[PDB]
Formats: C-alpha cells, structure tokens, sequence
C-alpha cells in the first residue's frame, strides 16, 4: 500500500482527486509501454508520492522556483521545484502552464480533444479546470518542453494561447452573460475576448509594478466575484425602469408570499404589492437585484444598459483585502469599448509612472487619493463613490481655489507654490 | 516565420452549442427544474436545459475525454465549465435527462447538483473555490484539495440536494495570499502560520534582496542587518502572514506543528438583499490533520448547520448575523470569543470603510 | 500654616434646593409643561419646576449677581447650568413660574427654551456648545462667540418653541482641536486652514523642540533641517490641520483670506434608536465675513430648514440620512459633492469601525 | 463708536455676548471710580477693543502664552499673551484661571457672589460659565494677581479650588443624575465629586505624556457627551429587566401612537404592543433608553444598575477623532468605587510607563493593542467589545498558546522566544 494516508481520499460519495490523480499515472504509463510519443509518464506518480510525503509531514515539499518561460512571452508559465528531486527524479522540475480560457468557458468537444493530446504528449496529464482567474492549468512539466508544448498548441486545429502569470495584465474573464442568462447587461464573453485580444502584448509580456486583473459580470449578482479578485470589475446595471410584467406577477402571487419574500426584502423599500398591482419606485431602487432575482418570469432590468466600474479589489497584501468601490457610476458598453479601453489605458499609464514595486491600484489610490484617480480617467466626484462624506475636516485646496492674499503671495515670493 | 504568437484564446462564439448560438442574448425566463436541473427558454420560444455536476476541480485529460464521450452523445460537442469549477451540459431533450445523469454517475463518478432556486426559496450548496496547497504551492499553510474532499464528503448530502434556506459558499485559501473570493464567502477557510521566520542568513545572502523583502513586511518587523548582510526579525511584531517568505526563500515560516487554518465567517459577493461583505475570523486556529482534518469538518458543519436551523429564507450567514447580533453567532454557533478575533492590523485605512465597496446607489 | 491647597471643589450637596437634596435618587417622572419649563414630580409627592433660560456662555460677574438676586427672589437661592451652559432655576411654586420667566427676560435679556419633549415628539433647538475663538485663543480660524451670536439671532423662534421633529445640536469648534463634542453633533461649524505653514527659523531655533514638532504631523510633511537646526514642510502632504503651530511658534498658517469653516453634519451622542456617529463635511468651506458671517449662517440655516421639513418625528439628522440616502441629502439641501469630501486622512485604523462605540450590546 | 462692527452683535433677539463685555467694562470702570479694591479696571474694555481689531483684520490677536501657575500646581492656570501689548497694555497678559465647578453645575447664591467678590478684585470681570471641560472660567488676569487671586478663592465661606489643564487629570464633569432625572443608573454627582477628591494631585500637579479626561453619564442618553469628550467614559446601564407599568402604558396608547413611534423605532425590535399588554424581549434589549424616553411614566431602567465603560474617547489629533469604544461592559458603581479606581490607576501606570509624548490613551491601545490594554486592567476579550470581528487572518499568539514543536526548540534554541 504505496499511499496509506491518501488512499482514505477515495472513500467517499464526492469526486476523488486522489482518483483523478492515480488514473492519469496509470493511463500515461500504460500509453508509453505502448509506443505512445509521452514526454513524462512518470509524472503522475512523481506527483501521488511527493503529495503523501506532504500527508505524512503535513508541510509543502515544494521550494522557491527559478523564473522559466516560452520565447518571445515573460508571463503564463509558473516555475516549480521538488526538493525531494533525487528521490523522486520526476518531480525536479514541474511547472505550471497556464492556457487561456474561451469567455465563460465554453467548449466544443475538439476543443478539449486538442488540449488533451498535447498535454498526454508534453505533461503529467494532470490539469486544473479552471484556474482561479479563469486559466485552464496544465499542470507539472519540465522547461525543455514549455517550447515544444506551446507551438502544438499553437498549431493545434483549435489553438490555444498562453494565459497571463507576473507583473502583467492577468486573464480576463466573465459569467456566462448572454449566452445562457437572462439578466445580463452587455455582452460579457464579447468584452472579455475583446480586452483579452486588445491587451495580448500587457498580458504576455509583464511591465507594470505589479498584476493587474479584470472580470466582467453581466449584472449585480456578480458570478464571477469580480469586485473581491480582480482590479477592475465590469458589472452590469441599468439606468431606467426595471419592467414588470403585472399578470405575470400575479401568476407568482397565487403561490408565492411575495410580501415576506420580496417586499419586506428589497433594502431600500422600493417595491410594493398590494395584491392587485406592483409598483416599483425606480427613483428609491439601488439595483440589488433581489426582486428579479425572486420573480424572473414577471420582472426585468431597464433598457438603458451598461456597467459599473468597481475599483480595487484583491486579497490581503500587502494593506488590507479590498472589495472594490465605485470608480466609474455608469458606463456604454458597446463594442469596441473605446471608452472602457480608455479608462484602462490612462490608469495603466499612471500606474507604470508613479506606482511602487509590487504596489496594486487599489493601493496606489489609497496613497495618492481619489482626486489624482479621478483626474487621470478624466472623470468628476460623484456622492456615488461614497458610503458616507469624510468625517474629519482634514481637506487639501487646489491652490487655484484659494483667494489670492498676501499669503499666497509670501508662498509665492518662496515658492512654495 | 518562427512561431505564432499572441493570437490569444480561441473564439467562444464558434464553441457554443447550435441552440445557445441561435437565441444568444434573447431569452426569456429559466426555472430550476429539480436540482442540477436549469429549464432556459429562449424569446424564440426554443427550450434548453443546463445540467450542473460537480468535480474536483484537479482532472486527468483522461476524464476530459471521457467527459467529451459524455459531451457528443448528450449535448452536441458542447459543455462549459461554471464559475465555481462544477462543469454544465445542454440537453436538449427532456427524456434524455435522467439518463445522462446516470452515466455521468456511471462513468465519471460526478454528482448532480450544486445549483439553487431563489424563486422557490430553496438552496444546494456548491463547489468549494480552492487552489493549490501541497500539490503544487510552495506558501501553503494547509492542503486545499484534501480538505475539499473531507468537506464535501461530510456535506455531500447538501450539494445533491436543496437543503438550504439562503446560498452559502464555502471556499478555501491554503495562505494569507487567500487565492480565491476566500475573503469574500460566506465560510471561508484560510491557512495560517503561528510561528514566525528563522532567517537562514546564508539563503539571504545568495538568494535575497533584502530591501524589498524588508519593505514586503506589513508591520514592519523586518530590518536589514547589514553587518552581516542579512535580515534581522523582530517578533512581537511578526503576525506569521508568510509574506517575507513570499519575497525571499531564506524567510521560511512552516511548523508543521502549528500551522492550520483560521475560519472566517459572513462574507458576501452579489448585492441582493444586502450589501457585499468582507469575511471575519470567528475561528482563530485548527490543525492540519491529513488525511480527514476532523477538527476543520467539525467546526464548519458546526457552522452550516447551526445557521440553517435558525436562518430565514434567503437569509445568509451574514445577514443573519445583520439580525441576531455577534453575541448571539457566538452562542448558537458554540464558539468561545477571544482576544484573537479583536482586529488589529494597523496599515488599513479607516477611509476605505466610507468608500461604497458595492454597485447599490441610486440614480 | 501656609496657603491651603488640594482641597478641590464645593461639596455639591451643601449647594442643592432643600427639595432637591430630600428628593434626590427618588423621582417618579418629569413632564415638559410647555417650552423652557420641566415639571419635576418626586415619590414623596414633591412637585418643582426647572425653568430654563439661553446664556450667551461668556457672562460679566454682573450677570451673575443679577442672576443670583433672581434665584434668590424665585429659586430660594439655588440654580444650576447644564451641560449646554443653559441656566436653570428651581421653582416649587408653579404660580410663580411665569413671574421667574418675564423677570429673567426683562432683567438680564436671557430667552426661556431650550427644552424638548420626547413624549409628544417635538423638539426646541438648544443652546450652541462653542469656545474661545478670538477672545481668547491663538489657534483659532474662525471667531467662535460671533458666529454663535449670528447664527443664533437666525434660528431664535427655534430656541423658545418646540418646532423641530427630533433633536438637532449645533456645535461649533474655532479649529481642528474642536474643544467640545462638535466632532458629533448634528450640524457642526469647524474652523480650518487651506494654506501650509512658512517656517520661521529664527522662532524655530529658538523655541520649537524640533523632533515633537515633526511627530506631531498627521501626514509626515515636516522633517527636520539638520543643516540649518530647524524644520521643512513638503506642501504637498500638509493639510492645514494647524498642528505644527499648537506645537510651534515658529510654524504660523494663517491667512484671513483663506481661514473660514467646514460644514459638518449627521453626528449622534445619545443611543436612542441607532448607534452614536461622528459628523461628516458636507460644505469644505465658508470664509469669514465678521460681524455676520453671511454665507455660513445661510448654508447653516439651509442645512436645518432641508432636515425639518423632510424628516419623520424623531428622525435626526442622521437617521433622515439612514433613510434617504447621502445622494438625495445633497439634493434636497441644495449642496454640492467635491473631490474635498472624499476622505484621505490615512493614518486612521480601519480596525477602529470595527469597534463597538456605543454602550448598545445585548447581555 | 469705537466698536462698529462688534456694534453690530449688540442687535438681535439673542442674549448678545458684546453687551456681557460692555457691561463688565462699565461697572468694573465705576467700581473703580468709586474707590473699591478693583485691580484691572480696564481690563473688560482692553478685551473689547483687541476684539474689535480681531474683527476687523479676520484674525487672532494672541500669541503662543508664557507658562504661568499658582505656587504649588502645575496645572490650571493658561498663560495668554496679546500681540497688541504695546498699543493696548491692559490685554499684554490675559490669563485665564479654571475653577473647579461644583458636580453637575449646581450652586447657590452665596457660592456664586464669593467668585464674583474675588474676580472683580484680581481680573477682568469676564467668565465663562462654563469651559467646555465643565470648569467656571476665570477670563483674564495678570501673573503677580493669579497667587492673591487663589488665596482668596480658598479663604472664602464657601472656596473653590483651581482645576485641570496641560498633561494632567482634568476636571471631571457630570450629568445631573439623581439630583433631577428619574433614568440615573448611578450617583453621578457623589462619582464626579469622589474621582476629583481622590485624584487632587493627579490634576494640580501634571506628569502624564497628555491629558486624561473623565466625564460621568447616568444612563446611555449620554447628557454629558462622555463618548466623544472624556478618555474614560462612566456611563449607567442596567442587566435586568426593563421596570413596565402596564396600566400606565395602557394611559399612553390613548393618545400616543406606541405603535410608530416606540415600537418601529426600537433597534433591535425588542418591544410589542398588542392594545392591551407591553412585551419586552430583554435579552434582545441593548438599553438605547428609546422606550424609555418616550415613555417614562411607564417605563424604567432595570434594577440590577452599574456603568458601561468606553474607553479612548477624543478630539482628531494625531490619529483621528474618537468616539469611546467598550472596555467594561459592566461595572457596579458604589462607593468608594474601588473597581473603577482600579482600573483607572492601572491604565495610568502603563499609559505612564509606555505612552510617548502627547499621546493619549486611546492612540496608545490602537499602538499596544486591546489585548495588553486588556491585561492592564485584568479583564478578559468579550464580544460587545467590538461590531465585528477582525476581517483578516493575521491574529498574534501567544507563545503558550503553542503547541510544543521542533521549530518552537529551534526558537528556543536561538532566543527567539
Ligand atoms: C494558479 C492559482 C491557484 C489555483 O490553482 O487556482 C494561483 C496560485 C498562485 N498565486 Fe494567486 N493564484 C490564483 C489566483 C488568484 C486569485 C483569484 C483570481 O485571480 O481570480 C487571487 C485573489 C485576487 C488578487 O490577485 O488579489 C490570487 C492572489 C494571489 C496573492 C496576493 C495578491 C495581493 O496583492 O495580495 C499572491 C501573492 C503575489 O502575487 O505575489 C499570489 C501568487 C500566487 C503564486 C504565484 C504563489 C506565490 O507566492 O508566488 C501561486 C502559484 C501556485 C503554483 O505554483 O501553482 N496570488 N491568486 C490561481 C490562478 C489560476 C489561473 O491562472 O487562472
Ligand atoms: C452558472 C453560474 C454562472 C457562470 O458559471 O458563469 C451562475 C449562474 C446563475 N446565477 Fe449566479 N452563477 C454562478 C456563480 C455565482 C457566484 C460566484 C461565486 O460563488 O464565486 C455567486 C456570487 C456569490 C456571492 O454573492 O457571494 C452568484 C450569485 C448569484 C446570486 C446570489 C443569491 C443571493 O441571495 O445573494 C443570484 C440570485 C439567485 O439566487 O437567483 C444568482 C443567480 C444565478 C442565475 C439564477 C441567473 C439566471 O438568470 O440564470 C444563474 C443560474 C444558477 C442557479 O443555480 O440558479 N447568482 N452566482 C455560476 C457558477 C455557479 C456554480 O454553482 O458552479
Ligand atoms: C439638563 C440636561 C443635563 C445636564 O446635566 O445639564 C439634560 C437633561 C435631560 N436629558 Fe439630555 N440633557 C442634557 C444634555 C444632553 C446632551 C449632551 C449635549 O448635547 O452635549 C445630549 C446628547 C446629545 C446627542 O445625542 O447628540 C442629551 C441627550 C438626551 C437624549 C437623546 C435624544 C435623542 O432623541 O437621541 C434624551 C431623550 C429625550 O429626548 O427625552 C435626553 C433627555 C433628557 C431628559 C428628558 C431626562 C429626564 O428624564 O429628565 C432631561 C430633560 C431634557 C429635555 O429638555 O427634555 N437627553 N442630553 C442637558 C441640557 C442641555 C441643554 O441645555 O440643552
Ligand atoms: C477652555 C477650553 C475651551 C472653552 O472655552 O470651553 C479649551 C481651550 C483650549 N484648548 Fe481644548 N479646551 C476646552 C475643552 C476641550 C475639549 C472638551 C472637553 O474637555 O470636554 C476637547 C475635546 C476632548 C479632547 O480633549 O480630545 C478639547 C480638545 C483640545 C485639543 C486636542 C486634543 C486631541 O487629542 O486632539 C487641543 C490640542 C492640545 O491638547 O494641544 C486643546 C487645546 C486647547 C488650548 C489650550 C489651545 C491650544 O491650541 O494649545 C485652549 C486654550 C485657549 C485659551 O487660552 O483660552 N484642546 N478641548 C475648554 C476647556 C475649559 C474647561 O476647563 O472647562
Ligand atoms: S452575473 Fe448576472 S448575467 Fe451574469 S450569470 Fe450572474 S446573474 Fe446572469
Ligand atoms: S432591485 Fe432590489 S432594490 Fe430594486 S426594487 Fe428590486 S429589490 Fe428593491
Ligand atoms: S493561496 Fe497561497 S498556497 Fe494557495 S495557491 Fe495561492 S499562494 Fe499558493
Ligand atoms: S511573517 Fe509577516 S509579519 Fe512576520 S516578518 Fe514576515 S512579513 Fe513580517
Ligand atoms: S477650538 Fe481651537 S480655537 Fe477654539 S479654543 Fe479650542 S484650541 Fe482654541
Ligand atoms: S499644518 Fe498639519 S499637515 Fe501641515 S505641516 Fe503642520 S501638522 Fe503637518
Ligand atoms: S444622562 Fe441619563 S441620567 Fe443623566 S441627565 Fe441624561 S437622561 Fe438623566
Ligand atoms: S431600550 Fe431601546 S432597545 Fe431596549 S426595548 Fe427600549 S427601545 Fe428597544
Ligand atoms: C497570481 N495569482
Ligand atoms: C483641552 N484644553
Ligand atoms: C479639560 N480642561
């Protein structure tokens, strides 16, 4: 019994990993004692053996990688070394490739066929769908395969690129918009190809101080956590009236406790029923979505459509985990998105020039302030931006909004102006 | 010529299934069948219906094919994967349903599930959002996809199932790095160290630059010792966050003996209801015990099942609390408060508490 | 024997009504009887009558004599101020209340009101808590008993009648040291600067301890000159907050052209119905305008009228904001949100909003 | 005039401070005409004309003051020195002098003309009833008069003593409490006067790195505004039940809408109202004295009284204005208050011992942490001391909190523990 502690992990009614992970050793090895062209078929178990190790010792055997890559891109390829690389030789090497998703992950099955056969071919056979931000993971390969690996895919009948890693513009992604949803606000999975197509050179080549990530959701429900992991979240809204369909209400409030489970629920009471008609003061609506969410079949969103740019958002590091907060109250999306590409390159711009090393924008702008944000995507205050107006009186003045006195001009005279 | 390069990732529009390419954008209302079941009609009166299992996120290309043999006879050459790592497929016909799922069961060993009906007021509980912990990460204070496993195991009866009265999403972060919405979920699972860094002055040396590991510091611990040429760690200052470790491979952390994962509590993403929340420790410390980690499984069941027994429908875990109050989480949930849970880190801003971290305004 | 010190203030008890001091700790209720006047019934059936009169704060001694032959005349000797620097006389005679109120008026021109009445739900607006301004302090940026004076002879019928739906203080600091609870009132007039400090050397050298003077700097703007043994300001961090001055002659900001007062709004001491708040700047900035201050008093003024026409008996100004929303407060008070009103003063924790500031938890 | 513009304050309905000035001037001009003892004759008109000047050139007239004191304190008196000396000699130096006030402002008639006999002898003739902190002011005097002037306070029938400033205890204010208000928690007067007794030498003679200030609240109504002007915040509770007289309540629903007005307003929805009987969840209560308030022939605060204590309450500089958060959820207030004495000397011992300059106590817990701050005073973390708990991972722990480990010896081993 090679893996006593792992081997617990294929009890039980859930999908076993540990599973996943023993029937691609078996399967790469059974390949390459049948002539099968399978770089690393000893991978696999490399893998199942390191990890019970880790069981037995419960710490990572995993060390600080060298920086690898493909020619010609700086970022989507992830370093990793085994420090038992001479028990286990296999393992020495086992780096991540992370490949560029379809928006919303969609596939065809040649799709992933393709994907399939260069990973048998070039990796453990192991995978991760999806990545965090979106990527698929190939996971565990050697360097001099990283080469090799990504020119068959890139000749691949379905080729796929390379995903974002580094100081770079990460993988965007969206919820699956209109593809399938009926709430979605804008065409989600055609702006995040566009971004990810527009911004191929930020995203492959890293430049800036630090990653920088962007999601995009159809409305406010939110799918793809955008405003907790990434920098930049898109989320769809509306500006006018949330259409209601009155009978089809009423259809709902034969079966349905819509005082208890809609009314008494919207957060700024907005809505109201009285068992005949149902009104919704538009003016009092925040857009939280509950109602629809509650009633798909009678209530919609506006017609007026676009999104709302949250600002910020990322985990912990270095000053505190951030939600991000409203940037930008309303924008058009509508392709080719010159004024959301507008938004990003000025904020790339000032990013790159003021922006410490490994400092995030959400950081940035807590350190120069929200008027140089403002300033650089050319955009006005807005109460919008804010829970609530600063509690303390501690306020900076342009200079050019001061009365001119004889202190000013004793300012000047020292130049201190 | 070379090598193609920056061409980016295939387009989604020619790998959409014929029926969701044909009425894109035009639909009219969905309806949760049973659960893993989604009914979507479309404007032109078409009808199709997504059909959610759940997975491990962690797949042999092996199961990608056998999932693609499932594909061509279900759903046309076409599936997708969600947001949450459960993958999706498009059936066309109804009486096709049932047997479909059956073979998923059958072959790739994938439960129905994972979905949730607002409409009706009834919730299953989903995929746990995890990364990569001792199978790949070398900053992991505990396994993800071990834990994962354990969890879902005690909970599996919940993801098949409706048995909820709100969603609740659990997700895990095998560091402070905290690679998911881990911050933002409802329970969340973070691991942490309680020890802090031995500097090993010769990997410093070697393999450091020391002014920025030293500047990675959120409290200011570290300070160059330039004698020496090495890094000097204050420890009433050092909170273990890893990060110097991050920066610098001479800066480990890892006690196998006390590292573990906090529990954080009440975090939210959508805006329905509520506005959207940061999680919050209610849970300081709990072991690392591979391969079940029973004490971890104890206290989020403990968790899920004392706020389902008293929560209203569509009333989350931090919506609860928004009503019942810290004192009361505390005793219904069985946890102990302590010193531990009162917020001390200082680099915060309190100005980011009066930003609108959240879509809800009105116009 | 030597000069006796250490001996503290009179016993308060030895200068309490003799009704007072039987009945003390054994009230059965108090009743509002009509603006200025609280009836105060004891458990032994004792009855009196506290009748309240507006003070200008500043008093000559002949005030107070005349004010002492008063209390002499009606209260038996006996009188107190409030914590607002109201004067309160004792009457156990109501047929004499009347007589107490036109002599007060007539002798010493001090208006009866400031009271409110919880149980009914209308409110008086009570005297304004303020400081030294140019009387007597020399960090001040705004005059402090002038705008009282100006802004009071404005909102007077709200002094001497119960015309409000819930409590509104106004409060008013002379600077950003405050010296009162104007940092949570319900309408708040703060003396500020919008010019940095010139370093005067030569006073520096002289009388600044320069290392204090630097740890005094909320943003980090001053460092110290070594060369020249005195200080620099980077004008590009300063605020103006004055502080630097409190500390050191030699760093004045002044300038009467750009000295004025922030408006600030929406503060709450009490529990009452929802947790205590500090203020919050809606108007970056009045100038002064001696002997009236024109623009302050109207926006002031305008501040008031906007809440007490819209808000819902008990409502404060804050709770109206609960309410409505920040987006409609600027509406319908006729302000305009500026850059100047997004917060940036860094140094706060944000773990402080997670604090509990408020005697509000449950046992 | 000499006076136009202050001219100007003189008209109006308000009680007009010019008039104050004015009056002073003429009468303490005319006492000295008359050969009484006066002193500063001309000290009211020298404040009026620098105000004047003050008026018109939109600024202060004082300057930084010399450090001035009567023999035997440190605290109390403030140096106050006019840039106007030499054209208006009277104002070169104006000191004021805090007089300690009686608890909870109550005085009579005799108290109040021994005050006024001395300061029209030794100062100006202005006051201030009262400074903010609770003290009657003394408003403008001379060096050589401020020892002769404390003399003769201490010499009268009824003396009064100086109060607190500069780094010291100050002058503890009070609520009227018991004296007048039927919701008083505690004797907030007998408190306020004890704390100011016991403490004498903490407030003449100043040794702290800042101020320390106490104000005493009988119910969470706070009349004192403890919670935003007092470091140490005394503020009376209640643990049992809410006293209901339900005959009483009946009486107030026939004319008050209980129904609007109490019930809907309550935060925690404690309180129901049928018609005929009132219900009061108390373990759902936090005691916001709303209820109460609206109905206090019915209602009362419980019978098992204390005080809450808040902890850190203060003005912006340096770290940001405060408002008091929980450090004593509950604590009995009898005399002679040896729990709150004790608390109170123990936070000074470390505030002492581990404040820097000007820093106050509050700042120097955001510094320390509440888990020290709790240690000084001996009591354990509780949940009402915070509205939530922290929204990050990144909690110290104590080094017997640890389990016993290889790399906790090697800590050991290198005295890093
Ligand atoms: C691959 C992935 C884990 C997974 O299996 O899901 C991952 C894993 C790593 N992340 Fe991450 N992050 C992954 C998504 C995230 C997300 C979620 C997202 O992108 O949607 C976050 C939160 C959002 C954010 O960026 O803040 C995230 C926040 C971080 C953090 C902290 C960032 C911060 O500013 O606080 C670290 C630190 C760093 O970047 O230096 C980090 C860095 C890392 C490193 C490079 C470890 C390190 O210390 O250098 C990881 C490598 C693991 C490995 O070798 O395989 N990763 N990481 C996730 C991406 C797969 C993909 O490409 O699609
Ligand atoms: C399939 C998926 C989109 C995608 O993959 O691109 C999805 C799809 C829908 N979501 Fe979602 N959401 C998906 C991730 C999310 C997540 C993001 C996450 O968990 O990381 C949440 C945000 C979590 C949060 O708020 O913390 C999310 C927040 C919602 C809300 C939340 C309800 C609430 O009370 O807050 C709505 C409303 C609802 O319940 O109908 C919603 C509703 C929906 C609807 C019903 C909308 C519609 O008109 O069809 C979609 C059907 C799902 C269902 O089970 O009823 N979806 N949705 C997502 C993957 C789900 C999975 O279980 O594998
Ligand atoms: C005399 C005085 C105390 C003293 O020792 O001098 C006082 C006396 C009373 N207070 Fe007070 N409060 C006094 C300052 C305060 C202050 C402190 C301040 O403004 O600096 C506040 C805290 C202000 C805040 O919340 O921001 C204060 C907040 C209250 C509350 C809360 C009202 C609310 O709706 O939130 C009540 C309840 C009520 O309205 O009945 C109140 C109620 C009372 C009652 C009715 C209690 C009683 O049972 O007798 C007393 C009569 C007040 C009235 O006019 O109805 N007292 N009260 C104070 C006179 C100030 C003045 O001249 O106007
Ligand atoms: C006299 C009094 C104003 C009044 O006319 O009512 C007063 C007047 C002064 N205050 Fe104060 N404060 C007065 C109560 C307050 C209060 C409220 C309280 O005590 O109830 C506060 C807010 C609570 C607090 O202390 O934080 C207050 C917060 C300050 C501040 C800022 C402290 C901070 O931590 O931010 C300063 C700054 C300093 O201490 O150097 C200050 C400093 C001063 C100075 C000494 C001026 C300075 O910049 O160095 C004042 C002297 C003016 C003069 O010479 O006539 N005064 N000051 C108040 C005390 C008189 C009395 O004994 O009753
Ligand atoms: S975010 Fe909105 S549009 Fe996108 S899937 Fe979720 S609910 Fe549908
Ligand atoms: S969307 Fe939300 S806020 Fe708007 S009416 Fe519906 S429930 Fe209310
Ligand atoms: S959370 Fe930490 S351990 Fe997990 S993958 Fe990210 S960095 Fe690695
Ligand atoms: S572990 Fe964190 S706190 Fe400790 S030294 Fe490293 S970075 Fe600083
Ligand atoms: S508020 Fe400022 S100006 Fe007014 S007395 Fe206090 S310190 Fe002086
Ligand atoms: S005025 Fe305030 S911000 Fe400006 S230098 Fe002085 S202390 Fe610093
Ligand atoms: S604080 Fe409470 S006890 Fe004191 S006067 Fe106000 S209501 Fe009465
Ligand atoms: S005291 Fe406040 S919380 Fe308690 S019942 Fe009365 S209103 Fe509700
Ligand atoms: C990288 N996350
Ligand atoms: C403070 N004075
Ligand atoms: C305080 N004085």
């Amino acid at each position: 019994s090679e893996t006593p502690l792992l081997d617990e992990l294929e009890k039980g009614p859930w999908p076993s990993f540990v599973k996943e992970i023993k029937k691609t050793a078996e399967l790469m090895e059974k390949a390459a004692a049948e002539g099968k062209d399978v770089k690393m078929p000893k991978g696999a178990r490399g893998l199942l053996k390191q990890l019970e190790i880790s069981y037995k010792d419960k710490k990572t055997h995993w060390k600080h990688g060298g920086i690898v890559s493909v020619v010609g891109y700086g970022g989507g390829v992830i370093g990793r070394y085994s420090d038992l690389g001479e028990q286990i030789p296999e393992v020495e090497h086992f780096h991540t490739m992370r490949i560029n998703q379809p928006s919303g992950w969609f596939y065809s099955t040649k799709a992933l066929r393709g994907l399939c056969d260069v990973w048998e071919k070039w990796g453990s056979g192991l995978t991760n769908f999806h990545g965090s931000t979106g990527d698929i993971i190939f996971l565990g390969t050697r360097s001099e395969y990283l080469q090799p690996c990504f020119e068959d895919l890139g000749n691949l009948e379905i080729p796929f690129d390379i995903g974002g890693s580094g100081s770079d513009l990460r993988t965007p992604s969206a919820c699956m918009g209109p593809a399938l949803c009926e709430f979605a606000c804008y065409d989600t999975l055609e702006l995040c190809y566009d971004l990810t197509m527009t911004y191929q050179d930020e995203l492959h080549r890293p430049m800036w101080p630090y990653k920088f990530k962007i999601k995009c959701a159809g409305c406010p429900n939110d799918c793809v956590a955008s405003k907790a992991r990434s920098d930049f979240a898109i989320i769809g809204t509306w500006k006018d009236d949330i259409k209601v369909d009155q009978e089809a209400v009423k259809e709902y409030a034969s079966w349905m406790d819509i005082e208890n489970e809609v009314v008494k629920l919207c957060p700024t009471g907005a809505i109201k029923w009285d068992g005949k008609e149902l009104t919704i003061d538009n003016r009092e609506c925040v857009r939280c979505m509950h109602c629809i969410n509650k009633m798909p079949k009678a209530l919609k969103p506006g017609d007026e459509r676009g999104a709302t740019i949250l600002i910020g958002g990322k985990a912990p590091f270095v000053e505190g985990a951030v939600i991000g907060w409203v940037a930008v109250p309303f924008v058009e999306v509508e392709k080719p998105y010159d004024e959301i590409k507008e938004i990003l390159e000025a904020i790339w711009d000032w990013w790159d020039e003021e922006g410490k090393f490994r400092e995030r924008i959400g950081e940035l702008i807590w350190r120069k302030g929200m008027r140089e944000f403002l300033k650089v995507i050319g955009r006005e205050a807005d109460v919008r931006m804010v829970k609530a107006p600063r509690n303390n009186p501690f306020m900076f003045f342009e200079k050019d909004e001061l009365k001119p006195s004889a202190y000013t001009e004793e300012l000047k005279k020292r130049g201190m102006w | 010529e070379g090598v193609k390069t920056d061409f980016g990732p295939p387009y989604f529009r020619d790998l959409l299934h014929p029926v969701i390419a044909k009425n894109y954008g035009k639909w009219k209302y969905h309806e949760v069948v049973k659960p893993g079941v989604i009914k979507r009609v479309a404007e032109s009166g078409d009808v199709i219906y997504v059909v959610r299992f759940g997975t491990p996120r962690l797949l042999s290309i092996y199961t990608v094919r056998e999932l693609c043999d499932i594909a061509d006879k279900y759903s046309d050459g076409y599936l997708r994967w969600t947001s949450r790592n459960n993958v999706e497929f498009f059936v066309t016909d109804e009486s096709k349903i049932d047997d479909l799922i059956n073979e998923v069961q059958e072959r790739v060993g994938f439960p129905c599930g994972g979905t949730w009906d607002a409409v009706k007021g009834e919730y299953g509980l989903s995929n746990i959002v995890h990364t990569q912990g001792w199978i790949h990460c070398h900053t992991p204070a505990i396994d993800a996809s071990g834990i994962v496993k354990a969890v879902m195991d005690e909970l599996y009866e919940y993801f098949t199932d409706h048995k909820l009265p709100a969603m609740c999403r659990i997700s895990l972060a095998c560091c402070a790095n905290m690679c998911g919405a881990v911050h933002a979920s409802d329970i969340a699972i973070v691991g942490i160290h309680r020890t802090p860094p031995i500097p090993n002055d010769e990997a410093i040396r070697k393999t450091c630059e020391i002014p920025s590991t030293v500047a990675a510091c959120p409290t200011g611990a570290l300070k160059p010792d330039m004698k020496n040429k090495t890094i000097k760690v204050d420890v009433e200052k050092c909170m273990y966050c890893g990060n110097c470790y991050t920066m610098c491979p001479g800066m480990p952390l890892f006690d196998p003996e006390n590292d573990g994962a906090a529990i954080m509590v009440g975090g939210k993403l959508s805006e329905a209801r509520r506005m959207p929340e940061l999680s919050k420790v209610v849970v300081p410390w709990v072991p690392n015990e591979p391969p079940r980690w029973p004490t971890l499984v104890k206290y989020v069941k403990q968790i899920l099942e004392a706020w389902a027994a008293n929560a209203n429908k569509h009333e989350r875990l931090i919506e609860w609390v928004d009503r019942i109050g810290w004192e009361r989480f505390f005793e219904l949930t069985g946890l102990e408060f302590t010193q531990h849970l009162i917020d001390d880190y200082r680099i915060t801003p309190y100005f980011y508490s009066e930003f609108r971290a959240s879509t809800q305004f009105k116009w």
